[PDB]
């Protein structure tokens, strides 16, 4: 997805945090595969996020969590 | 009044945009009935009108909030499927005091 | 001719029998009644110097009392003041918001500092929103008021995506286009669109697929097929004869919708017939101006003369990178000048090799500086006890400690009560001081407006101190183990930020667009864009230096 | 443990010298210094025996800090940062980027921070010395922490009489190896061991003879035995138990339910040393708008107790009124006004579902009995016993019965037992005895803190604090930090019934007063001090005459008469159709003949049913000019 | 000098210390008030001639809009 | 509420008007009680508080008319 479809929300109390920590860096393919392959051997975990760190790399999963905006013109 | 299905349960379950219902309803009938949908949603999903989760707990954005029914006096708050959707405070307090209070001590 | 939605013919006189017309867009519309708003209180304003009117009539009109011409001894329709009080009964808020800005106009028309005073528009005000629409017509997906500092983004007709307003930040606002929504939608919840809306099936609901831009894919493909999609919104190109392999070039069917008096743009498409692409010469049935354009028709700026055939060759084969389509605009015809898209600038200084990523969005402005001065400039010259100008730096940060100490370097400011602090010093001192506000500290719930901060800049609380402590009395620093002068342009002047550029030096620029992100090759140095050097690689866009690589120098 | 600033200020209080230092808390020399009374101050270097060479009459306007101090030492190597106020910065880096560190604004260095470029996360002082406790430092109990590294206002060493002698047992090492949850089971592994619980300055020093209290631990029978350790004794729920029980002892002295902010102790430092300066508090606990020195210079302040260099007004008062309030929302309606062709009252979820629901209306205004003192103890008390969102929600999905939850929050019961002054807080530097003064010199009313102590404890007892303390908690966090914002902000909605028109402005003074009449669209109406139309007022025309004392006081006395038993009256002002008062005001059976303003004149009390002969206001007039003109006449020279 | 009923100084200037003021009488203030709203309704018109003024200011005043010589960058 | 004779007793028999409660009473109340004087009176001359005559049947000035008391409903 795209951070323009994307509402933060810090009152979500359903996520999980994990850091992986390199400082010299490895390819960003590789920490991206690990932490979708440890969403991939879940299944309550449906959206993951990654965020560079100074020092590491945060993966954070959420359930699935949508804010529909319904109106006469457009869902 | 031709429908057996009375203003709630048309709005609840959102007859005004049926493809039978096509062009018998007006636009914000159309509009109110999609925030009546959204609250009937949020109550049934989470418990709450309000919120569509348990746990989002975010500011409701697409109508005026719904506060809960407290049962002393001061409070006992409804919603109103008006256009406007306010709240009130006292429903038929004069009626259901005389249907209650005194018309229970007269039968014993 | 034109016509409204609701069957209402559009003002304007029908066009020739022989003539196409053209229909404005929804934001050009909306860009129409504001520049009528902006005629009829300028007209007020005219009416006003004339002094053809009443003072009180307007008082009489608001009230409700309307007198008519017979009852002043008139004739029928010699003054014209029932149009002029009929303008104040087109609305209340309408009426209201004529009233205001007829009083500003013809205030500030007639006091502009006149000849009887010094000039340079001190005020400099700014107009009211005027919506800045596509090259076509369409809306811009994000809007940005320059008076405020607002920008906030709209949907494909209306406006104001709610949640999506921001005021007064670095970065552009983010904020998809109608067709990525859409593509969120269907990917999200399966908030699918019709492929045709007369009565659908489950085989014609599609997730539409858009471009790496924005715009829609050509080929849209459903459970029961591809077909090809109108790539500004997401409906049937061809509805009568749409082919999956191999659709339509834009040019043809664009002239299929002109000559069946569908599409109005106001001229007929001259499209190549080799491969379908615009001829790059396209201009009016009558013959008068003629333009070149890009891909899609899109109208370089810079070309449009009533010349026959505007020299709009293509240039030099060789380009200055692998890269070769320039983004957001072409080369015309080093014998040629870069042009791109309505709304950007080019960040370079022709308007050598030619940069493809040479033009981007401009922004809002993000500093305010003014200055002040005194004579230690040399030390003779002064009660300094000196004569040497070894160490001055020392002198510098004494003063700068100084004036930190007695308010000058954080300007407190009343928010509903509270108050807040926002810094306005950042080695300032050099003599001369120079205040620099970053826009971005100053909240948007106080001082709301751009002209707000400068009226509480200059006034009582910074500049209004500094000339009474200096004038009156003195505040001489010691140094025993400051000269008066005029600064002759006691002024504020917007300015970018360290990582953008200025386009548009002239600091009378309407619309409050002078802030240009510097882009992806090149570093801004000294609040100008250089191209990196030639060992070195860019990455970035606004980055202040530039970056060598080893493998590969 | 005292600093150079307190020892040579005590030296200087103990000679009786014409100048003590003054000294401000964290025991650093205030940057401005004063003899008592001398009204020839200076200001002062780092280590307060310094001056810098001038001294003027009455207070500076403003001076150099530490940090400017030392940088013009230096230029007259490494240059100290600082930021725009006399603190320095925490990253204080060398003039060339090679070397950066963290200090803790007087300027020793973190030994740890050491290193190559920028530091991120630098410690602060609670880290610093909790991590100090574990190298060796004497005090093995560490002290109470936040989330940040700030130490907690109301701290507990815990630990006294441990093999019969009075000292700090080791806690640090205690806590780890035998898991205690209990209070019976501690003391049947420990026994003998009481709690000694006292609140900290800013840097942690304990407060000096003041509530060094002391716990027993035999009382409290212990509920929530069912969770997992958390990994911290200030985590511990035995932890919020002393400090609920702390702070209730602490509730009936000092008026108020909280350890005192850094505004009381540098009050009663200034007062206890007789310092020409002392700052002016209120009752939230934070600094006043204005605040004068003894007699001449007189200034306001931040939050902080920084000055505001450009309002220092010399015996004026300089009047930074938080009231005024009129040229935010004149320049907002303006730039409303000035749009195109399309703080504030409220935050917008809480008017609706808080106020109007009525969940507060019993909480503050159902048993508003005496309770002026008691909303801002109630704001405390809902900050203070719960102090995060997450112990809330676990009180709320563990208590399924409201009767309970007081035994469960405080110490079982134990505030109807400090109801009734029952002890479990023996052997403590604060009572030994019993208007009355406080802790710290406060003014104390006893009756009014018990009464308001009970009100809280039956208040706690209603269902419908918990379904309050719900809806608190579903708030969104960027509204309100903790339960005490929460509970601050839905008393501040009380009064944001405004549904205000886009483009209406309101027309102010000069000074920003708002001026008597509002008009907008045709009408007028008359507000008060505050952006509130009084009811009634509106006017179809055009100027309302606002209405005087008189009016006010009619209208008091009949609402006020309106809530009363049937044949009791009261004293109604009868008025004119403007608005004076009549010539003669009468009660029950004496009449009086009021002059102006509902003063009576002494000389003319009489019966009911004598004909007077009160004078004409020319005469009152010529009475109150006569006495005017003879103390003039009575001038000096 | 003269007074109003209720203990108001009338308009005028004071007389000199020997010299005779002069009040009007019931009938006599009323003409003055007359002739001042005569005063008032001709120097409109005065004002109206020099074109000093804009055409929507009164409508401003009529609907309870107020701006100060501050708010127009003037004196 | 001092006195013993409640509002219409006051008003009809004039109380404000009294020497005795000379300046406690206001002055529109003063025309109030002068015009239910003029009701009061009316009435006990001729029978009807519009007219004080039995003959006269002239147009009621001094206040408002007196409507009748029909005893059905709608009066
Ligand atoms: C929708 O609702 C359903 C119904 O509840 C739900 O399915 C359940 O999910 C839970 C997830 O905890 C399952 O519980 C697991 O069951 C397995 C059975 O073998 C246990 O072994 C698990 O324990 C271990 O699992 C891993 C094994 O390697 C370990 O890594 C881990 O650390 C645990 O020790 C665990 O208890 C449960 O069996 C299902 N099914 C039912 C019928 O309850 C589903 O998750 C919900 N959500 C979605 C998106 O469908
Ligand atoms: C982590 O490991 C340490 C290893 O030292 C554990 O410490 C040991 O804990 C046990 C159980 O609490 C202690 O035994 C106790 O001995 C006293 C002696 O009088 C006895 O009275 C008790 O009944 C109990 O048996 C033991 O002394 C202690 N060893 C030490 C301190 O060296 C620690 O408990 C482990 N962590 C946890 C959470 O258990
Ligand atoms: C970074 O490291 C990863 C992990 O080795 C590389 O991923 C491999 O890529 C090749 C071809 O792209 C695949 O055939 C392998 O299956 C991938 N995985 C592994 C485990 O080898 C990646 O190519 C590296 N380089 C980058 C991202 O530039
Ligand atoms: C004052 O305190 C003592 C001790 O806390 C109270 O004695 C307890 O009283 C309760 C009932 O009132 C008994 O159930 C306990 O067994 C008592 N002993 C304890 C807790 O050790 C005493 O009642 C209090 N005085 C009052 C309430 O007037
Ligand atoms: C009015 O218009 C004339 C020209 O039409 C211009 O010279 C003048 O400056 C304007 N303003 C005033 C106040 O007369
Ligand atoms: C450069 O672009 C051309 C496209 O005309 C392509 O054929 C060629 O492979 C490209 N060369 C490199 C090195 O990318
Ligand atoms: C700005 O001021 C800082 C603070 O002394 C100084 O270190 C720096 O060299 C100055 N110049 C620039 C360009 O940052
Ligand atoms: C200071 O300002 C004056 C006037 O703006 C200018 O002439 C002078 O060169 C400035 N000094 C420096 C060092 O730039
Ligand atoms: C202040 O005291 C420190 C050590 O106590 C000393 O190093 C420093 O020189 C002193 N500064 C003075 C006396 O100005
Ligand atoms: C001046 O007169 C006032 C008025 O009684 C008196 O209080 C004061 O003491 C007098 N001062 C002197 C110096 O006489
Ligand atoms: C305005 O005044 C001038 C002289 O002051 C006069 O000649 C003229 O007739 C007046 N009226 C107009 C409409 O100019």
């Amino acid at each position: 997805l795209a951070l323009s479809s994307v509402v933060v929300d810090p009152s979500i109390r359903h996520f999980d945090v994990a850091h992986v920590s390199t400082a010299a860096t490895s390819n960003f393919s590789a920490v991206r595969d690990l932490c979708l392959s440890e969403c991939s051997q879940h299944e309550a975990c449906l959206i993951t996020t990654l965020q560079t760190q100074p020092g590491a790399v945060r993966c954070m999963f959420y359930a699935d969590t949508q804010s529909c905006t319904h109106s006469l013109q457009g869902q | 009044g031709s429908l057996e299905l009375l203003a709630d349960v048309q709005f609840a379950l959102g007859l005004p945009f049926y493809p039978a219902y096509e062009g018998q309803f007006s636009l914000e009938e159309k509009s109110l009935s999609l925030k009546i949908m959204q609250y009937f949603s949020h109550f049934i999903r989470s418990g709450n009108p309000n919120y569509p989760y348990e746990f989002s707990r975010k500011v409701p954005t697409f109508a005026t909030p719904w506060p809960d029914f407290v049962p002393r006096a001061g409070g006992e708050n409804y919603k109103e499927f008006s256009e406007l959707l306010p709240n009130r405070q006292g429903l038929k307090k004069a009626d259901c005091s005389f249907w209650s209070k005194y018309i229970s001590s007269l039968k014993t | 001719w034109c016509v409204d939605e609701a069957g209402q013919e559009l003002e304007g006189m029908r066009s020739e029998p022989s003539k196409l017309p053209t229909c404005p867009g929804s934001c050009e519309e909306a860009k129409l009644r504001v520049l009528q708003f902006i005629r009829e209180t300028e007209e007020i304003v005219s009416a006003s110097n004339s002094s053809r009117f009443p003072l009180g009539e307007s008082f009489l009109v608001a009230k409700g009392i309307r007198l008519r011409n017979e009852d002043l001894g008139l004739p029928p329709l010699f003054p014209p003041r029932e149009a002029f009080a009929e303008q104040f009964l087109r609305g209340s808020d309408y009426a209201i918001r004529l009233a205001a800005q007829s009083t500003l106009s013809f205030y500030q028309r007639r006091r502009f500092s006149p000849d009887d005073s010094a000039g340079a528009s001190a005020l400099l005000r700014s107009g009211p929103y005027m919506p800045q629409c596509d090259a076509f017509g369409s809306w811009e997906p994000v809007q940005c008021h320059a008076g405020t500092g607002h920008c906030w983004c709209v949907d494909e007709k209306g406006g104001f995506i709610p949640g999506s307003l921001t005021a007064r930040s670095l970065q552009i606002p983010q904020c998809p286009t109608t067709c990525e929504k859409s593509r969120t939608s269907g990917l999200l919840s399966s908030w699918k669109q019709a492929r045709s809306q007369e009565n659908p099936s489950p085989k014609d609901l599609f997730v539409p697929a858009c471009l790496e831009t924005g715009e829609y894919a050509r080929l849209q493909a459903s459970g029961a097929g591809t077909w090809c999609v109108d790539p500004a919104s997401g409906e049937e190109l061809r509805p009568g004869s749409s082919s999956s392999a191999q659709c339509p070039s834009l040019c043809n069917v664009l002239k299929s919708g002109v000559l069946s008096r569908r599409v109005s743009p106001g001229y007929v498409p001259a499209c190549r017939a080799e491969d379908g692409g615009f001829s790059p010469v396209q201009c009016d049935q009558a013959q008068g101006s003629c333009w070149c354009v890009m891909d899609s028709g899109e109208e370089v700026p810079g070309t449009r003369v009533t010349g026959g055939q505007p020299a709009c060759e293509s240039p030099r084969c060789p380009l200055p990178f692998n890269a070769s389509e320039v983004v957001g605009g072409t080369i015309l015809c080093q014998q040629c000048q870069l042009l791109c898209r309505q709304g950007s600038w080019s960040v370079f200084p022709p308007g050598q090799l030619p940069q493809p990523r040479a033009c981007q969005r401009p922004q809002l402005w993000q500093t305010i500086q003014t200055q002040g001065h005194f004579q230690l400039q040399l030390p003779p010259g002064k009660m300094c006890s000196a004569d040497y100008a070894d160490l001055l730096q020392t002198f510098q940060v004494f003063i700068l400690d100084e004036l930190t100490a007695r308010g000058f370097c954080q300007i407190q400011v009343k928010t509903f009560g509270t108050l807040v602090s926002i810094p306005v010093c950042n080695n300032s001192s050099v003599v001369n001081v120079t205040w620099k506000s970053r826009l971005e500290d100053i909240p948007v719930a106080s001082l709301p407006d751009l002209h707000d901060i400068e009226r509480a800049l200059v006034g009582k609380d910074l500049l209004g101190r500094f000339t009474d402590l200096i004038q009156s009395g003195s505040f001489q620093l010691h140094l025993d183990s400051q000269g008066d002068h005029f600064g002759t342009s006691p002024r504020t002047w917007f300015g970018c930020s360290e990582g953008f550029y200025q386009v548009l030096t002239s600091e009378a620029s309407q619309d409050g667009l002078g802030c240009v992100k510097c882009p992806e090759g090149s570093y801004s140095q000294d609040e100008e864009c250089i191209p990196c050097p030639v060992g070195f690689y860019q990455e970035q866009a606004g980055s202040l230096a530039c970056v060598p690589c080893p493998v590969g120098r | 443990p005292l600093r150079p600033c307190e020892l040579q200020r005590e030296t200087a209080f103990l000679k009786q010298a014409d100048y003590v230092p003054q000294c401000a808390e964290d025991g650093s020399f205030q940057t401005v210094q004063c003899q008592n009374d001398g009204r020839s101050c200076w200001c002062v270097g780092a280590n307060g025996s310094e001056v810098l060479g001038s001294r003027q009459p009455g207070r500076p306007v403003a001076c150099l800090s530490f940090c400017q101090l030392q940088k013009q030492q230096i230029l007259l190597s490494y240059l100290p940062q600082c930021q725009d106020s006399g603190d320095y910065a925490p990253v204080q880096c060398d003039v060339q980027q090679v070397q950066c560190w963290c200090v803790d604004a007087e300027g020793m260095e973190v030994y740890g921070t050491r290193q190559l470029g920028r530091p991120k996360r630098c410690p602060r002082s609670c880290e610093i010395r909790n991590r100090r406790l574990l190298h060796g430092v004497g005090d093995k109990s560490p002290p109470q922490c936040s989330a940040e590294g700030e130490f907690m206002p109301v701290q507990c060493k815990f630990v006294n009489t441990t093999d019969m002698m009075i000292f700090d047992l080791v806690h640090s090492y205690n806590r780890f190896p035998d898991a205690f949850v209990t209070f019976s089971s501690f003391q049947r592994r420990f026994p003998e061991v009481s709690g000694y619980c006292h609140c900290a300055d800013s840097q942690g020093r304990e407060l000096a003879e003041t509530g060094l209290e002391l716990l027993l631990d035999e009382i409290y029978d212990t509920i929530f035995a069912g969770l997992d350790l958390p990994s911290t004794f200030t985590e511990t729920t035995l932890y919020r138990i002393l400090q609920r029980r702390f702070l209730a002892v602490q509730s009936v002295i000092s008026g108020r339910f909280r350890c005192p902010t850094k505004c009381e102790v540098e009050r009663f430092t200034a007062t206890s040393f007789g310092h020409p300066y002392v700052p002016s508090c209120r009752r939230n606990g934070d600094y006043q708008a204005v605040q004068c020195q003894t007699e001449g210079p007189c200034w306001c302040v931040d939050a902080q107790g920084k000055e505001m260099h450009g309002t220092r007004q010399q015996g004026e008062p300089p009047s930074c009124a938080e009231g005024q309030s009129c040229a935010s929302e004149r320049q907002q309606a303006l730039s409303r006004l000035y749009f195109g062709t399309s703080a504030t009252s409220c935050p917008p979820t809480i008017k609706e579902l808080f106020v109007d629901s009525g969940l507060l209306r019993p909480m503050v205004e159902g048993q508003s009995q005496q309770f002026s003192v008691s909303e801002n103890l109630l704001k405390e008390a809902i900050r203070a016993i719960f102090p995060s969102r997450g112990l809330a929600r676990l009180a709320l999905q563990f208590t399924t019965n409201p009767k309970r939850l007081q035994q469960n929050l405080f110490g079982g019961k134990f505030l109807v037992n400090v109801g009734q002054f029952n002890l479990s807080g023996a052997l403590g530097t604060r009572g030994t005895f019993n208007p009355t003064v406080g802790s710290f010199g406060f003014e104390i009313n006893l009756q009014e803190n018990q009464n308001a102590l009970k009100f809280l404890a039956s208040l706690l007892e209603l269902p419908e604090f918990l379904l309050f303390l719900q809806h608190a908690i579903s708030v969104p966090e960027d509204v309100a930090r903790d339960l005490g914002d929460v509970m601050e902000t839905v008393l501040s909605s009380q009064t944001c019934e405004q549904t205000p028109e886009r483009l209406f402005v309101p027309s102010c003074t000069t000074e920003g007063s708002y001026e008597d009449v509002q008009c907008f669209s045709g009408e007028c109406w008359c507000v008060n001090s505050w952006g509130k139309e009084l009811p009634g007022s509106r006017v179809r025309g055009g100027q309302p005459r606002c209405p005087t004392d008189c009016e006010k006081q009619r209208a008091r006395m009949q609402s006020l008469m309106g809530s009363q038993p049937a044949g009791s009256t009261l004293f109604v002002p009868a008025c004119t159709s403007e608005g004076h008062f009549l010539p003669v005001q009468c009660f029950n059976s004496e009449c009086y003949c009021v002059d102006a303003e509902g003063q009576a004149i002494p000389g003319t009390r009489s019966a009911i049913g004598k004909p007077k002969k009160c004078p004409t206001p020319c005469q009152l007039q010529s009475e109150q000019a006569f006495l005017r003109t003879v103390q003039a006449l009575l001038s000096n020279s």
